[PDB]
């Protein structure tokens, strides 16, 4: 049965209260808006582009994630 | 009908008698939780009900007069069974625990001020206490908490003077406590006194929530003081903040909890069957 | 489990009578004890709480009095409302156990 | 005052602190036992309720206010239970409670149905049906008067002596803080490694004045890494830090 | 003024499951532990289970003991059972009680509700 930590990703206090959370290699129909499924897990509360940017906040597998736009 | 309000950041008192420098100090007790839906009772006709307990209670109040003038603790409010009344003199708060045969609708009556209109008998009381103020110390916010542990009480009290807001303000004070009393009483049921004037009253609003068990972080300044707290289940933030033990949290991923699938029902397949032994036999023979 | 029997499970009295109805325990519950009446095809209303002290908007006939193991309702007189079932409760041990009920009717 | 044997008082003590030495050098005791309780140690301990209950009895039969005895004051005017903790006190008082020419105001009871259950309490004077018939409230053969007066003429031996006796019972039920004893003490040097206990707090250490303020609801203090660093005195109210 | 109106109940094959709901809106909840009762039809009352004023503690009958679950969901005032492996023994009237208990609930008023006929058929 699924299982694994759980991490909280914070821009940084200082410039917001927002944050994301990722549940490592958890499907996203079985964690219980901005989902996406990504082969490192469940990302949700961030959105995934095509683009590509410097690394910020290293997510894992080629992704990362910043207060931006 | 019912009418809430959203209690912010209230009802965060000292947890021990300990002096504390800068530190932030992770508690685990009975806290009213952040951001919570207290209920905003007016009485005022007059209508006090009698609400359950069932882990401690905060309560707020903003009279500039003296109405809110006690309380009344017990198990069923009635003979039989010992119950606890705080009732709060223009002196001195008299605290009593007796088999109170309590009235219906109880409250004190000023002109002289009597007492039995409230209850009807007062046999065998193990308890007595006699303290000065108790209660007032724009408008001013008085916020009590009482919980009943083990065997004996404790309420923790604070007055501070607010402006004009909602009554809740946006902000953050400790309540400090204020006596400690060896009951050995089970308390489940509770309501309010209070002073009629010899029939008509003024204007009663009191907010009453509930405590639970919850984890806080609180964070103890130079003097001793508690100046901020953080619920440590009110979302993921919060939870990243009671990892670290801090308030403040630069930017990355931090690994906080751990998330793991739990069960729900239960089969259990066996084997079809065989032989069956006939009672057939032994049972029913001609 | 605290098991419960109430006597008599069937009764017959017409007006102005009295009626009478024992509830009995198995065990020991000091004063923890609810009487409920139900009419045929709705909730239960509860009458009398904690074995003794009766509720606000029921009349003055019924009465509740006993304790330790048994315990009584009693009914001063039968107005035609007064026909339903009525139902014990006890407080002290979780699981609650309500009695099998006695049945009122009318002659 | 005293009150007579069958009908005896009953004085609940609530919350004081209780020096039990003004017991112990007042009067002669012709007898002071304690049960439950060793009696040198009683102003070092917590009770929850303490019965003191009080009367009169004769001099042969102050032997019979133990647990589990027999005898007319034992069986039906007052039982102490088989579970007892208390402490059973009591001196002559032949010099008060006893005049010339008769005291017919201490009555015992001696004519009963059964005994009583321990701390029973009874001032029934219905006349007691020993015989078969009834006699409707008018005693003689086969009924008497349930309760005798006692003698206490001063030219008694002693054994028939007034003693005035009473019966303390301590309980220790639920309360976690009741009436308790006011313990030791000793003094407050300073600056010299000791062994101290603040109101609890065991350790060891040196003592020094200290430069910080504790809440007036604050009693000791503990640093980071939560260990006990800071304590305020309870006799002088002043913050003492402990070096190691 | 109070409304306790619950849904749910209906034709179930013998081993299924079902979720009875009980709407909750009047008084204030979520400061009363709440019960769930069942009646048989043509017998008496029964009981089948309690939670508290938090969904702290759970407490069910011992005959019942497994096969349900009471949850209670604060936010939106409603109280859940989980009715799973029905037998035909379990084709009742269920109503969402609180009752006027005082020793362990602390309630003070009593609020029924107005029952689901769940036929397991
Ligand atoms: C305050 O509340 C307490 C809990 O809510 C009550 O405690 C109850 O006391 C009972 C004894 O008086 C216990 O009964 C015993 O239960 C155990 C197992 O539960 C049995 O083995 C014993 O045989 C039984 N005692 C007898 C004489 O049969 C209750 O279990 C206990 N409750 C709990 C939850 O443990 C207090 O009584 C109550 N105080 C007052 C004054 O109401
Ligand atoms: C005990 O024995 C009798 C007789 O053998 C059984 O009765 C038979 O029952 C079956 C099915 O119930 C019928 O088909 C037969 O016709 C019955 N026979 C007679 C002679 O009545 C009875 O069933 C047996 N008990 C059990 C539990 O099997
Ligand atoms: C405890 O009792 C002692 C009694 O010695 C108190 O000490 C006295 O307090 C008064 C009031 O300030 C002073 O005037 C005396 O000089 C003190 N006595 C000595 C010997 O210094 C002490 O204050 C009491 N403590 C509390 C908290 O009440
Ligand atoms: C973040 O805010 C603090 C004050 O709360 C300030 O000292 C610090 O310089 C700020 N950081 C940045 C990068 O501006
Ligand atoms: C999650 O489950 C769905 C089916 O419910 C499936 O389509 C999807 O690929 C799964 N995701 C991952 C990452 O396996
Ligand atoms: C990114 O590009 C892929 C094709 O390479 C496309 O399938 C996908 O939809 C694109 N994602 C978004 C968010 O547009
Ligand atoms: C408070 O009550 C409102 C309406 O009843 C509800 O929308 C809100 O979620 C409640 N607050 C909490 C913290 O549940
Ligand atoms: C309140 O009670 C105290 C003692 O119980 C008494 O001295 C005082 O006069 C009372 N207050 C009033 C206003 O009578
Ligand atoms: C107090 O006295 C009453 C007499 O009416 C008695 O019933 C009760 O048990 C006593 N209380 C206690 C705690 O013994
Ligand atoms: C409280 O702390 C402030 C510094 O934050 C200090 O200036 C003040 O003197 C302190 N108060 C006391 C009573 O020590």
């Amino acid at each position: 049965c699924s299982f694994g930590g759980v991490s909280v990703i914070t821009p940084g206090t200082n410039t917001s209260n927002q944050v994301a959370v990722l549940y490592q290699g958890v499907n996203c129909t079985e964690v219980p808006s901005n989902v996406f499924q990504t082969r490192a897990g469940c990302l949700i509360g961030a959105e995934y582009v095509n683009n590509s940017y410097e690394c910020d906040i290293p997510i894992g597998a080629g992704i990362c994630a910043s207060y931006q736009t | 009908p019912p009418a809430y309000t959203n209690s912010f950041t209230r009802g965060v008192y000292y947890p021990d008698k300990v002096f504390r420098s800068s530190v932030l100090h992770s508690t685990q007790d009975l806290f009213l939780p952040f951001f919570s839906n207290v209920t905003w009772f007016h009485a005022i006709r007059f209508d006090n009900p009698v609400l359950p307990f069932n882990d401690g209670v905060y309560f707020a109040s903003t009279e500039k007069s003296n109405i809110i003038r006690g309380w009344i603790f017990g198990t069923t409010l009635d003979s039989k069974t010992q119950s606890l009344l705080i009732v709060n003199n223009a002196t001195n708060v008299v605290i009593k625990v007796c088999e109170f045969q309590f009235c219906n609708d109880p409250f004190l009556d000023v002109y002289m001020e009597s007492e039995f209109r409230v209850y009807s008998s007062a046999n065998n009381c193990t308890f007595e206490y006699v303290s000065q103020p108790f209660l007032m110390d724009f408008k001013n916010l008085r916020e009590f908490v009482f919980k009943n542990i083990d065997g004996y009480f404790k309420i923790y009290s604070k007055h501070t003077p607010i402006n004009l807001g909602r009554d809740l303000p946006q902000g953050f004070s400790a309540l400090e406590p204020l006596v400690d009393l060896p009951i050995g009483i089970n308390i489940t049921r509770f309501q309010t006194l209070l002073a009629l004037h010899r029939w008509t009253a003024g204007a009663a609003a009191y907010y009453v929530g509930y405590l639970q068990p919850r984890t806080f972080l609180l964070k103890y300044n130079e003097n001793g003081t508690i100046t901020d707290a953080v619920d440590c289940a009110l979302d993921p933030l919060s939870e990243t903040k009671c990892t670290l033990k801090s308030f403040t949290v630069e930017k990355g991923i931090y690994q906080t909890s751990n998330f793991r699938v739990q069960p729900t029902e239960s089969i259990v397949r066996f084997p079809n069957i065989t032989n069956l032994c006939p009672f057939d036999e032994v049972f029913n023979a001609t | 489990v605290i098991w419960m029997t109430q006597s008599p499970s069937s009764l017959s009295a017409s007006v102005g009578d009295r009626v009478t109805i024992t509830c009995q325990a198995s065990q020991d519950i000091r004063f923890y004890l609810n009487w409920y009446q139900q009419k045929p095809g709705k909730a239960p209303k509860l009458l009398i709480s904690d074995a003794s002290n009766m509720e606000t908007g029921v009349p003055s006939r019924f009465s509740g009095s006993g304790s330790g193991t048994d315990f009584t309702f009693t009914i001063s007189s039968l107005q035609p409302e007064d026909i339903a079932t009525y139902y014990c409760q006890q407080y002290d041990n979780l699981p609650f156990t309500f009695g099998p009920g006695t049945k009122v009717d009318f002659k | 005052r005293f009150a007579s044997v069958y009908a005896w008082n009953r004085k609940r003590i609530s919350n004081c602190v209780a020096d039990y030495s003004v017991l112990y050098n007042f009067a002669p005791f012709f007898a002071f036992k304690c049960y439950g309780v060793s009696p040198t140690k009683l102003n070092d301990l917590c009770f929850t309720n303490v019965y003191a209950d009080s009367f009169v009895i004769r001099g042969n039969e102050v032997s019979q206010i133990a647990p589990g005895q027999t005898g007319n004051i034992a069986d039906y005017n007052y039982k102490l239970p088989d579970d007892f903790t208390g402490c059973v006190i009591a001196w002559n008082s032949n010099k008060l409670d006893s005049k010339v020419g008769g005291n017919y105001n201490y009555r015992y009871r001696l004519f009963r149905k059964s005994n009583l259950k321990p701390f029973e309490r009874d001032i029934s004077t219905e006349i007691y049906q020993a015989g078969n018939k009834p006699c409707n409230g008018v005693a003689g053969v086969n009924c008497y008067f349930p309760l005798q007066s006692y003698g206490f003429r001063p030219t008694y031996g002693v054994g028939h002596q007034p003693y005035r006796v009473v019966v303390l019972s301590f309980e220790l039920l639920h309360a976690p803080a009741t009436v308790c004893g006011p313990k030791k003490s000793t003094n407050l040097v300073k600056n010299k490694c000791v062994n101290f206990n603040f109101n609890g707090l065991t350790g060891t250490g040196v003592l020094t004045e200290s430069n910080k303020k504790f809440l007036p609801f604050q009693q000791f203090g503990r640093d980071i890494a939560d260990t006990t660093d800071a304590v305020r005195d309870p006799q002088t109210l002043e913050i003492l830090d402990i070096t190691p | 003024e109070v409304q306790l109106v619950e849904s749910g109940g209906g034709v179930v094959q013998p081993g299924g499951s079902l979720r009875l709901s009980c709407a909750a809106s009047g008084f204030t909840f979520n400061s009363y532990g709440m019960h769930w009762v069942r009646q048989a039809p043509g017998k008496g009352l029964e009981w089948v289970a309690f939670i508290r004023y938090d969904g702290g503690n759970k407490y069910y009958a011992d005959s019942v003991k497994g096969r349900f679950t009471i949850s209670r969901d604060n936010s939106k005032n409603t109280l859940y059972l989980q009715m799973k492996s029905l037998r035909a023994e379990d084709t009742a009237v269920y109503y969402c009680a609180n009752l006027k208990d005082s020793r362990y609930s602390g309630s003070y008023y009593d609020y029924w509700g107005q029952g689901t006929l769940v036929t397991v058929s």
